[PDB]
């Protein structure tokens, strides 16, 4: 019976050629006699090719191939929270068995023009940088690129340590749960990453889901898929997921390997010619849902490494084009003390203002584009020519405003101690300040401000808007404060 | 009994196989051939189809006759594992090739073998001082971590390791295992020389290394490989007799290279600058498998070739994301006379980090790094215009820059025959002090020409004095 | 004598500056046949590649 | 019917033949056509063997038969050799009669591994002042020559061929260094020419020469350098001393590209197949020197890589620089200014041989490398103010490069070059006009061989120095100075 | 000319020059900064900054990222505005006071509005 059975005609590199299994579908799930499991991927006429998930010293040509009768799925569900899955949801922590509410594909149509909405949910990172700067909105998708080393993954881990602030609480609606897709990462790194997340207690609120280095190729290429649609469960069922690609730049170059071994031409790159759509319908399928479909969301945080800082280069493109907006980490910005090393000059979010909040878009009018004039006048500053007393004025600013901006690693921020820096630096209360002592500014402000004017502090938070009185209250405690 | 194929075909390093039935050797399963000589080493590379493999050799073909008959040993490479090889010179097949007969073990083990599952991984962040200014100080190496050197041709990642052999192997009581992979023989029989002097191999006595050598002259198939054996045996030291081991790669980019070497020939399609498509996950493969586990540490210093000087390579920059600290030798640097020729702008580490190194540390490191990128930034404008369009804060840093730049030299004893001047080693406490003093500007006054090449800050105010008569 | 010291210092100075550029040039015009060159091949086996399948 | 020794031809074209039967034909194994034109057994596959042309297509037709050999692909070798020209198969080109031969080596050896070798010891006199101090090579080593074309890469290479006269002459067996010159893509005027300024020296009876001119065949242009390597692994071998020259790398590496390409595989960097190290790393791997258990025979690789616009970077160069133990940089912007030979300091090193060299040279020239190399950079950046510290330093280092200055044809011997060191880094010279520094050279010499004897007699027997010579010496030195 | 008349040809070709003209001495402002320009030059410089700016304009669209209002400009009053800057008719007003607006009215507006 060679409807549901076939035998090996050739095994090399992760490929099997096999002739038979007649009734199988496009993308169905095949075992081998051998115990390793592969996937369907070029039904051709006289065989079929598939792509395993194992080593292959265990298959031999004439080895009996057996259909399983599914196309690739993940278990999905709540049950998830707080455990380590291989690409096809497998545990690998050793925690035992999953329980799930049920399986979604991995493959799934992105939902359509019409059940969504505008975002205009903040996901509060508590990075002074990215929440003044690039705020993030429930259902967005933001690119975080830059070279090797930069500081792209301790951004996403940021963020989601934050979300405690939140998920220790009973109110569903502004939880966030954190999805972390490990591909082409090495094990041990995963741990340490694990191991971080628990020392933070905020392993109780993500799902790891590893490809690591090792696995086969389909496992990397897939992996976000499968994580994409572990987290559609959350956003189909009124709740919000963020899902942290680390790393796209890997996944492509795995699908690469899938291809040029299916011996499919090559692009670009000796990419696929579709590499773009790879990424494109994994992406679009973050999207913030409407009242009628429970208004869930799911919010995307993919990663890109570049090579020498060029953006220019084919895989980077495509993903900048796919996602509203990017921020780009840079070496040389790290190494003179910015950390992040944000670029403000290159970093946008698309969405903007709408998934900031009130107060902190009220105090942070215009400083983005303020912070390229800033650039700008440091520029013709390397003329080194006198400066007037308005160029040197912007100068001052700029340069105690991206003073401002830095942050250590692991400590995000409050709203509310967010507000008052900002304003303190915009209004220029910093202005007249020594450069290297902004640093002690910033916690000896708040340590004062929680203090004394805590009611201020309480209100911001309560409140999210600076109502014309709290403006004063602020202006004034700025002021008292400066005077030292 | 015995399972025989036949010779279809050669072609330069491959062999493709004929067996009579059914059974066909496993991928990886290591054949044999016999020679008039002793025997000749295949390992099954893919199953072509129609009862046909395709081999990779393990030596040359030379002779190989279409027809010959050639043996299934049914198991991938084997090699000699355990505390009977220490002091003994190995193959690639895991054979003595110090001229002093069998390497009586008692296991022989496959040297194909999954990497430490993520349950089995742990970690842990401890600091190996080395007495290495520029990594004591900006990139600290840890224990039972990944370390790995890189540079191009002749910037000195070979005697670097040496460096580190010197210090840390003699006063680490574990094993070592060190590997020469693609290098020159001549290194390699220098090395054998070497440790029968300073007794870490006692051929009468008991031993702390051992050695495994594919070399440069290899065919690619042994150079494809004889990493996986020296990883073999350190798995043993790691995993059985739970022990901390100290594993020299060098160069572990000559596996990558003799991959792609042989990538065509097994009719694959190329990738970027002409790799194997694999390359990423052959280098998964093995690298996940130099690791610490829940069984024993492993520390481990890889020497990284970096071809055509390009870092940006397929080959090296997969590596790095292997690495737990990275450490670059610049050309530019190097021929600045400044050894060891690191950039101190490009090295990294996991362990620089308050939580390990302390804030002082820590902060003499990044003030250090802000000078050097200041003097980087400038690079342009001192080119064209010199140091005298520069303002008086500016002109400063640079001045002390290239003070911090020559300071971060050392005199290795390794290297003495380069130098002249006998090696030295500084410590951490030592190297941290040193250079705070300095970013304090309490040696401003002091010629730039003094921290060139001389140890911890003592010697600077020597040196000085020497040269102000 | 000053303005009439500073000229010809200037005069030198700047001599050496066109020495120096010109030496630069000289470099960067070598670094740039190596790139086009390469940009040519790696540019090209892209196609070769994907022609074969 | 017999296909064992024969098969036929089924198609040629591009270099291959694609040969029908020849069952017992093995891997490397040479073939013979229908018109006497010598072919390779690249691959066996089932049913047909592809054959590498040595010639023009041309000279073979589908359908032909074909004979094997039963010799991998092998030349003949042994002292008879010297004084002869061959090429790529040791056939006797000269026209000097028939290949006197000691046996048959394979062209395809393998080289001496991990525990027949010994640390390279004794040195290799160039008689260039440049090279024996700076980058001195010693017996075994394997140094590289690497430079842009017309940068005197040949004839650094030619003057140590040269060299070897002195020792070459005398009864002293252990002294002695056979030369073996590859002329891989060269022009056959050119080996002519350089055939017969190696008998006007007379360096031929004492050299073998093996040249594939750029017309001949790509895999013998391939084959080539290998050969020759057996041909000197003789040498090594019975307890002798030979100094291989691959005149160049960069040309036999392109011929491997032909084949590679017609072939079909796949380019890696600049076209290149990615076994392009391979093919110059195990040829340099027999260069080598030899354990007292192995008769201590030595084979001295000196391979010529040809850069590119002054390119040190590309994927060529590197390959065989991380091969070598060495390279010697020559550098055409100092050889476009009349310095010659134009020796780069700091791209040029020995790595084996500052172990390897004369003491007499090493104790009279303390540090000489980075006096030079840091020199460099500070001139050059003097084109500012005057500054009497490093102004100073600087009539040295002009005198000094104008003492390195070498003629053409010019082998000096060790103890000649100490002295000028001597007053080089003693500084004796600096009252002595700048363009009568390399005219005291001959003035100077002049002045020792007639009085201070003993002096060169002591340094060409010992080859070290006693405080004894020190100040011998420096009475003869300040004596000239004044007279 | 043919299409939209030599006065609008004329302006749009100088207004091209004028930016052709300051991106040309880019390389001398950073070198030898602005010091070192001859006077018809600074000028030219002074008006192309100017210019540079006119020629931004705030989005109705785009309101969610400048929080200013949606400016629309009709043709001719475009033309007339640029012919009156290229002249020389507003070479006191600030930079700024050309930048995200509308018409030359804006442009007047903002001056005084800054200026106040
Ligand atoms: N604000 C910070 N302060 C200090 N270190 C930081 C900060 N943010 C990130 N880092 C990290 O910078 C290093 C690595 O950053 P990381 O998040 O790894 O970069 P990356 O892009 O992830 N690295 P990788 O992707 O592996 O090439 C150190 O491991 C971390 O300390
Ligand atoms: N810290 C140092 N001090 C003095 N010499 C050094 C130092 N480091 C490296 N070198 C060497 O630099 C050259 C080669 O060093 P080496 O360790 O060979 O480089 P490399 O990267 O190993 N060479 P290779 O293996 O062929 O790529 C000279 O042999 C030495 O001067
Ligand atoms: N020290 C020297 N003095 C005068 N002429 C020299 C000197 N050294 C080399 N030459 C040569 O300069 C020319 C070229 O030398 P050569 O050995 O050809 O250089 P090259 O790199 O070999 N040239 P080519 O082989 O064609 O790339 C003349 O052939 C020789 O005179
Ligand atoms: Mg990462
Ligand atoms: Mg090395
Ligand atoms: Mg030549």
């Amino acid at each position: 019976n060679l409807n549901e059975t076939g035998r090996v005609l050739a095994v090399g590199d992760g490929i099997a050629r096999v002739f038979g299994l007649n009734n199988i579908q496009a993308e169905e799930l095949v075992e081998f006699s051998s115990g390793v499991k592969g996937m369907a991927l070029n039904l051709e006429p006289g065989q079929v090719g598939i792509v395993l998930f194992g080593s292959d010293r265990l298959v031999k040509e004439g080895e009996l191939v057996k259909r399983t009768g599914n196309i690739v799925d993940v278990p999905v569900g709540p049950g998830l929270l707080g455990r380590v899955v291989d690409a096809l949801g497998n545990p690998i922590d050793g925690k035992g068995p999953i329980d799930a509410a049920g399986r979604s594909r991995a493959q799934v149509k992105a939902p359509g023009i019409l059940p969504r909405r505008s975002v205009h949910e903040p996901v509060q990172t508590g990075l002074k940088a990215v929440d003044a700067l690039v705020p993030i909105g429930r259902g967005q998708r933001e690119l975080i690129i830059g070279d090797r080393q930069t500081g792209k993954t301790a951004v996403a881990l940021d963020t989601i340590l934050n979300q405690k602030r939140w998920n220790n609480g009973s109110d569903e609606s502004k939880k966030l749960y954190c999805v972390y897709v490990a591909v082409g990462q090495k094990r041990s790194t995963v741990a340490q990453l694990v191991q971080t997340l628990e020392q933070h207690d905020a392993m109780k609120y993500s799902i790891i889901v590893a490809a690591t280095a090792s696995e086969a190729a389909p496992l990397q290429y897939l992996a976000p898929f499968t994580a994409a649609s572990i987290g559609e469960w959350f956003r189909d069922n009124g709740k919000h997921a963020l899902i942290v690609y680390d790393d796209l730049s890997k996944q492509a170059v795995a699908y690469r390997q899938l291809s040029l071994l299916l011996r499919r031409p090559p692009g670009r790159e000796a990419y696929p010619g579709d590499v773009f759509y790879l990424h494109s319908r994994l992406l679009e399928r973050a999207a913030k849902l409407s009242e009628k479909e429970g208004s869930g969301s799911l919010t995307a945080l993919p990663v890109i490494e570049t090579q020498g800082g060029d953006v220019s280069a084919y895989i980077p493109t495509n993903v900048i084009s796919i996602t509203d907006g990017q921020i780009f980490l840079e070496a040389e910005l790290f190494y003179k003390g910015i950390r992040p090393a944000i670029n403000v000059g290159l970093s946008v979010s698309r969405v903007g203002s709408a998934a900031q909040v009130k107060a902190l878009k009220q105090v942070a009018g215009s400083l983005k584009l303020f912070l390229a004039q800033y650039r700008e006048v440091a520029a013709f500053a390397q003329f080194g020519s006198d400066l007037d007393a308005s160029t040197k004025q912007t100068l001052v600013r700029g340069e105690r405003l991206t003073q401002l901006l830095k942050q250590n690693q692991y400590s995000p921020l409050a709203t509310e101690e967010q507000v008052p820096l900002i304003y303190a630096g915009v209004n220029g209360h910093l202005d007249g300040i020594e450069l290297s002592r902004i640093g002690e500014f910033e916690s000896s402000f708040l340590s004062y401000l929680k203090s004394n004017h805590n009611e201020l502090l309480t209100e911001i938070r309560e409140k999210g808007e600076l109502s014309k009185e709290l403006l004063a209250s602020l202006k004034s405690a700025t002021e008292s404060f400066v005077a030292t | 009994t015995p399972i025989t194929g036949k010779v279809t075909a050669v072609i330069g390093a491959i062999v493709d196989v004929h067996f009579e039935q059914s059974e066909l050797p496993a991928i990886l399963n290591a054949l044999e051939i016999k020679t008039p000589q002793g025997k000749l080493v295949l390992e099954v590379a893919q199953h072509l189809g129609e009862n046909t493999v395709r081999t990779i050799a393990m030596d040359g073909t030379e002779g190989l006759v279409r027809g010959e008959k050639v043996l299934d040993t049914g198991g991938p490479i084997s090699v000699p594992v355990g505390r009977e090889t220490l002091g003994r010179i190995i193959n690639v097949i895991g054979e003595p090739i110090d001229e002093r007969g069998p390497i009586k073990s008692k296991l022989r083990k496959p040297i194909h073998a999954d990497p430490p599952s993520f349950a089995e991984q742990s970690t842990s962040a401890e600091i190996l001082e080395t007495g290495i200014k520029v990594v004591d100080l900006l990139a600290p190496y840890a224990r039972g971590g990944k370390i790995g050197l890189f540079g191009g041709a002749g910037v000195g990642k070979t005697v670097f390791i040496q460096e580190l052999i010197n210090n840390i192997a003699k006063a680490h009581g574990g094993f070592s295992v060190f590997t020469g992979v693609g290098e020159r023989t001549r290194e390699g029989n220098d090395l054998y020389r070497e440790m029968k002097e300073t007794g870490v191999i006692n051929l009468e006595g008991e031993s702390k290394v051992a050695l495994v050598f594919g070399q440069m002259n290899e065919p690619p198939g042994a150079r494809a490989r004889v990493a996986l054996t020296g990883l073999t045996i350190a798995e043993y030291f790691r995993d059985e007799e739970g022990q901390d081991v100290l594993l020299f790669i060098d160069n572990i980019f000559r596996f990558t290279q003799a991959g792609s070497e042989v990538s065509a020939l097994l009719g694959r399609i190329p990738s970027a600058v002409g790799y194997q498509p694999t390359l990423a996950t052959d280098m998964g493969l093995l690298q996940e498998r130099i690791t610490t586990t829940k069984k024993g540490s492993v520390t481990s210093v890889q020497a990284v070739y970096v071809p055509a000087d390009d870092l940006t390579d397929p080959a090296p920059a997969t590596t790095f994301a292997h690495l737990d600290a990275t450490t670059v030798l610049s050309r530019g640097i190097s021929e600045l006379g400044i050894y060891p020729a690191v950039d101190p702008l490009d090295s990294k580490s996991r362990l620089l980090d308050a939580a390990v190194v302390g804030q002082e540390h820590y902060d003499v490191a990044s003030k250090v790094q802000e000078t050097l990128q200041t003097y980087k930034s400038l690079q342009d404008i001192i080119a064209i215009l010199g140091m005298d369009e520069l303002s008086e804060q500016d002109k400063l840093t640079v001045e002390r820059a290239r003070k911090i730049q020559r300071f971060l030299s050392q005199p290795f004893a390794v290297a003495e025959v380069f130098t002249g001047i006998p090696g030295k080693l500084v410590r951490l406490k030592d190297t941290v002090a040193s250079f705070k003093a300095v970013l304090e500007g309490k040696y401003d006054n002091i010629p730039e020409h003094a921290f060139y090449m001389v140890g911890g800050i003592e010697d600077v105010v020597a040196k000085a004095e020497k040269l102000a008569a | 004598q000053g303005y009439a010291a500073e000229i010809s210092a200037r005069r030198n100075a700047m001599d050496n500056a066109s020495k120096n550029a010109g030496d630069m040039i000289n470099r960067y015009s070598i670094l740039y046949n190596r790139t086009r060159q390469a940009v040519i091949t790696n540019e090209l086996v892209d196609i070769i590649t994907g022609a074969s399948s």
